[PDB]
């Protein structure tokens, strides 16, 4: 994926490996090697008015 | 002899978070409220997955074995506890006709090998699926009514075919998975707190339907009713060729 | 499935539609002509509807679930003779609420992050599509336009912001519910304060929530605005000037548009009062104490949510190629194929978009509609006073408020309800000489023994004088004429 | 009229209860005129209704009954014109 | 009730569930004109007999 | 099957479609008769025609 990598206080449970949101969009992750709980923000975007 | 799987036996399908949601999935579930068989040990099948309960207080129950035909043909699974280790093998082993633990005599042709930390008024619930060559261990240890979801545990590479088992040891339930869809509430620790079988009754249609637990006064279209043909039904036929003076003339030609 | 909801029962019936009841779980069957009802015990005693089925029948009541052809209502034939009518001897005020749909959310999609992310590949090959994305960007873009213009057509019809005055002496009327709360934030009323409070509400792959133009603390100061101006100026101030007039002045002139003469304000000023103070606090129970009030504020929310949740849940479909995701197949296939699964992709995406975009395109011209029919609710109910009948709520229009609700607006309709009438005697006219007299306003009554003139809304009899009569030819053409003395003054 | 996947779902309601809202809203405004449509239906015979409907035009309420067997007639006759209105002409 | 494009046709998405939800809020909104046109009365009213 | 999958289903959607936007000028024309309704029958109007 592409986005900004955030800490998070998402709690998972100790067998997922990455959230999900109410679109079935990707909005957290697990990393491996030290099993922290990233959040994914898109990356920013919008028009030019 | 039969029991009934009330709520029972519903698992995490895909080691996904997911935070207060109503999620509806398909996948190899056991419905709800069928008839579990009660045993207090044959061989049965594996069907196309298996829901395993025991409760116990003294690890009776310490291992199964799968496979198709446990003759040293074909590979075979072997899963046995220790009292420290459990051991998950797939090798081409020999099995005694009443298994119980001597049953791994001659093991050969070992193609897996496997050791962790163990399992096991203390019901132990297990869900083993086959797919895709991955064989797949749910479980739950509580102290059945009610509704409790079996964290995964295991997700072994094994790639063997299995059709039968048969559990190694005084009472436990089997039940057998089907391709079920389901309505799951993740809560916001990301646990599964209820679920909703989507074919049990019309009010459980409703609720996969409106994707909602409660539903509100109305009148909801959930499915189409279609009848389906039993059977199928096809000139007088009237001309047939004249093969009898071919052959039935008194006389032929040179 | 009828269902009565599970927070009463798990009891359920089954219709199945248009079938017959020889061709299929099996407790009563009941043929219905909207087709074949299960599990719902047929009764023959009619009552109102609460779920439709269809052809005329209806469905818990008592512990089960019945089936009954539907009631109209209350059969009642009112007592129709030659000479006799009712006339109210009292009435009641009666605040009324109307929720009206103004303005959706101002969203836009721009196509080459959602149909293409920011694969290259996709971009490239969506390119030779034409001008299918800036259509869409175009439609969204008027949509999103139109949405303010439909909030400031409805709402900024003030030129001025009035204020009501600090002392709130309005002759026995509490607006204190409709008047904005200073002692609290965001400056709303009461009844504004639960309107967004019974009202429930992401950024991501090509979606953008543009915010409104008008924030909600200046659409609630257009709408105090217009509540001080009816207040201290009645409908003065959507012509000209604000005039200002005492209140029961102004509720005197509203009684004398409906026909009612302004005595019968002055003379009932407490109870009229009263009956208004304890309407506008029904208000705020039939609200607070009752769900889906706001329904129709709601379900515009809910219809947008949803189809914008149709489109993004439409990014996880293959359409055919092999997979939904743009990554694993860029890496996995070579681009002479590659481009034939890609470009199947992006007729499945775009085609979603361009649902999407008219599903939006003809959704936005219902609010539209409603928004209209909102702006002239503001002009003729709030800002004067409307004779025509049902606009601004049932019973004989008096004056009206409005609520900023979110994407919204609420009425609270004032009108004059007549009440516990009596039946009297009546002639055409009264004949005393031999001429013929007829009312000037209002009608000739009768007690049993005596004649009186009564206006034709409030029973007040007044001596029939040859002041409120006026003559015309001789008692004989008349079909059905009294005799009764007219007393000249 | 079904064959494939479309079905014809019928009203709610049926024609005769639309004939009996359309019955009740016409008896409704011949008994009592437009007072049912505000509060409580307030009963009024029919001329001294319909001389509140010219008095409501701006004409007086005089004309009405010194012309009452006129007016009745031209409604009489322009109610039966009407069947033929549509009787005939598509 | 070919089973090839039950198939097929899940693979292109809630196409097949967005157009049953766009025809039934067509269908309930004609019982809401219905409705909204004749039912404008509490109570039936009867015409006197004579 | 595709060709005729991507044929139907495009049928169909311009039949929803023109039936949405049919079902749209229906209503209008329900809204005008209950408002005709309201103000011819249930009392008497003074818009003209």
């Amino acid at each position: 994926g592409t986005g900004v990598l955030t800490e998070s206080n998402k709690k998972f449970l100790p067998f997922q490996q990455f959230g999900r949101d109410i679109a079935d969009t990707t909005d957290a992750v697990r990393d491996p090697q030290t099993l922290e709980i990233l959040d994914i923000t898109p990356c920013s975007f919008g028009g030019v008015s | 002899a039969y029991t009934n799987s009330f709520t029972r036996g519903v698992y995490y399908p895909d080691k996904v978070f997911r935070s207060s949601v109503l999620h509806s999935t398909q996948d190899l579930f056991l419905p709800f409220f069928s008839n579990v068989t009660w045993f207090h040990n044959p061989v049965l099948p594996f069907n196309d997955g298996v829901y395993f309960a025991s409760t116990e207080k003294s690890n009776i129950i310490r291992g199964w074995i799968f496979g198709t035909t446990l003759d040293s043909k074909t590979q075979s699974l072997l899963i046995v506890n220790n009292a420290t280790n459990v051991v998950i093998k797939v090798c081409e082993f020999q099995f005694c006709n009443d298994p119980f633990l001597g049953v791994y005599s001659s093991a050969n042709n070992c193609t897996f090998e496997y050791v962790s930390q163990p399992f096991l008024k203390n019901l132990r619930e297990f869900v083993f699926k086959n797919i895709d060559g991955y064989f797949k261990i749910y479980s739950k240890h509580t102290p059945p009514q009610g509704f409790s979801a079996l964290e995964p545990l295991v997700d072994l590479p094994i790639g063997i075919n299995i059709t039968r088992f048969q559990t190694l040891l005084a009472a436990y339930y089997v039940g057998y998975l089907q391709p079920r869809t389901f309505l799951l509430k993740y809560n916001e620790n990301g646990t599964i707190t209820d679920a909703v079988d989507c074919a049990l009754d019309p009010l459980s249609e409703t609720k996969c339907t409106l994707k909602s637990f409660t539903v509100e006064k109305g009148i909801y279209q959930t499915s189409n009713f279609r009848v389906q043909p039993t059977e199928s039904i096809v000139p007088n036929i009237t001309n047939l060729c004249p093969f009898g003076e071919v052959f039935n003339a008194t006389r032929f030609a040179s | 499935v009828i269902t009565p909801g599970t927070n009463t029962s798990n009891q359920v019936a089954v219709l199945y539609q248009g079938v017959n009841c020889t061709e299929v779980t099996g407790s009563n069957v009941f043929q219905t002509r909207a087709g074949c009802l299960i599990g719902a015990e047929h009764v023959n005693n009619s009552y109102e509807c609460d779920i439709p089925i269809g052809a005329g029948i209806c469905a818990v009541a008592s512990q089960s679930i019945i089936a009954y052809t539907m009631s109209l209502g209350a059969e009642n034939s009112v007592a129709y003779s030659n000479n006799s009518i009712a006339i109210p001897t009292n009435f009641t005020i009666s605040v009324t609420t109307e929720i009206l749909p103004v303005s959706m959310t101002k969203t836009s999609v721009d196509c080459t992050m959602y149909i293409c992310g920011d694969s290259t590949e996709c971009s490239n090959l969506l390119l030779q599509y034409g001008s299918f994305c800036t259509q869409l960007n175009r439609a969204l873009t008027g949509i999103a336009v139109e949405q303010d213009k439909n909030t400031q057509e409805v709402f900024a019809q003030v030129k001025q912001i009035y204020k009501t005055p600090p002392i709130k002496d309005f002759g026995g009327f509490n607006f204190s519910q409709i008047l904005p709360d200073p002692s609290k934030p965001s400056k709303r009323s009461p009844i504004e304060d639960l309107l967004f409070n019974k009202v429930t509400l992401q950024k991501f792959n090509g979606l953008t929530v543009l915010p409104p133009l008008l924030t909600d603390e200046m659409i609630a100061q257009y709408t105090s605005a217009l509540l001080a101006g009816t207040i201290t100026s009645g409908w003065t101030f959507g012509a000209g000037p604000a005039l200002q007039i005492p209140f029961p002045m102004q509720m005197a002139y509203r009684f004398n548009g409906i026909g009612v003469t302004q005595n019968v304000l002055y003379e009932n000023q407490k109870l009229i009062a009263n009956q208004f103070n304890s309407a506008i606090g029904k208000i705020q129970d039939s609200l607070s104490s009752t769900p889906s009030a706001l329904g129709k504020l709601q379900n515009v929310v809910n219809q947008n949510a949803q189809a914008l949740n149709t489109l993004v849940k439409q990014l996880s479909s293959n359409f055919g190629a092999i997979s939904s995701v743009l990554n694993d197949i860029l890496s996995r296939l070579d681009p002479p194929e590659a481009e034939v699964q890609i470009d199947r992709l992006i007729t499945g995406r775009l085609q979603s978009l361009q649902t999407y975009v008219t599903q939006q395109l003809i959704r936005a011209a219902e609010i539209r509609a409603s928004a209209n029919l909102a702006a002239t609710k503001m002009s003729e109910c709030v800002l004067g006073q409307s004779k025509r009948v049902d606009f601004c709520g049932k019973g004989y229009h008096l004056m009206s408020f409005p609520q900023s609700a979110p994407h919204g607006v609420v009425f609270l309709h004032v009108t004059y309800v007549p009440a516990q009438e009596k039946n009297f005697t009546t002639a055409p006219a009264i004949c005393h000489d031999g001429k013929a007299h007829f009312p000037r306003e209002g009608v000739f009554v009768s007690n049993g023994t005596h004649w009186f003139v009564t206006q034709r809304n409030f029973y007040e009899p007044q001596i029939i004088t040859t002041d409120n009569t006026f003559v015309s030819g001789n008692c004989d053409v008349v079909i059905g004429i009294v005799n009764n003395t007219v007393y000249d003054p």
